[PDB]
């Protein structure tokens, strides 16, 4: 069956659950290199 | 003048489509085309993302 299925704006909001837990992942590494940074400073 | 008047009602494609899929079970024009799987789909490399 040629079918005509898509997606809906849960799964277009399941893809911003993956893209803000990224962007904020590496926001928290920051702190990371920072916050050992000043543990050797 | 009974059977043709059945035609023309349309009554015989009712008659005819009842006893051909109630006794199926199986699903017709399940095939159709191959044109949605003219590229690769996700299942035929999906072993690379996992």
């Amino acid at each position: 069956k040629k079918n005509s299925y898509s997606y809906g704006w849960s799964f277009y909001f399941g893809a911003l659950s993956f893209i803000i837990a990224e962007m904020v992942g590496v926001l928290a590494v920051h702190m990371f290199i920072d916050r050992h940074k000043q543990l050797t400073g | 003048l009974a059977v043709l008047k059945l035609s023309e009602q349309g009554v015989l494609d009712k008659l005819k489509n009842k006893w051909w899929y109630d006794k199926g079970e199986c699903g017709a024009k399940d095939s159709g085309s191959k044109e949605k799987t003219s590229a690769l789909s996700l299942s035929n490399v999906a072993g690379v993302f996992y």
